[PDB]
């Protein structure tokens, strides 16, 4: 949008986060889509225990 | 927490909860800055172990 870049705007996950027992944040990162091959290209694998 | 700027009135006494952290008391127990400092179910010296 003019600035040439993706800036994140739209978060609507929740109307109430009462009582937060646990937070965390990462330290900050610029997140992007960059680089190109036309074929299904990534496999992405998560374990959750 | 000791070294607020502001402290709350006892009527309203502020609760606060810690967590995710280290709870180091070498600035706390070993410091010039209380006429009192009484723990009454562990010993003051074992807060850090
Ligand atoms: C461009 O970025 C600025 C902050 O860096 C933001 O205020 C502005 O709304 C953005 N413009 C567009 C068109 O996204
Ligand atoms: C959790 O929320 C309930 C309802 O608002 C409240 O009574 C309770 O004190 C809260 N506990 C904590 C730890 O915030
Ligand atoms: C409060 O913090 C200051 C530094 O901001 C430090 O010099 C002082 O010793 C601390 N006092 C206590 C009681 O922790």
């Amino acid at each position: 949008k003019n600035n040439k870049s993706w800036m994140e705007s739209e978060f609507r996950v929740y109307s109430s986060a009462n009582n937060c027992t646990f937070e965390y944040v990462s330290q900050p990162f610029l997140m992007d889509l960059e680089g190109k091959q036309g074929n299904f290209k990534n496999l992405s694998e998560f374990v959750f225990k | 927490v000791f070294n607020a700027t502001r402290f709350a009135s006892v009527y309203a006494w502020n609760r606060k909860r810690i967590s995710n952290c280290v709870a180091d008391y070498s600035v706390l127990y070993n410091s010039a800055s209380f006429s009192t400092f009484k723990c009454y179910g562990v010993s003051p010296t074992k807060l850090n172990d």
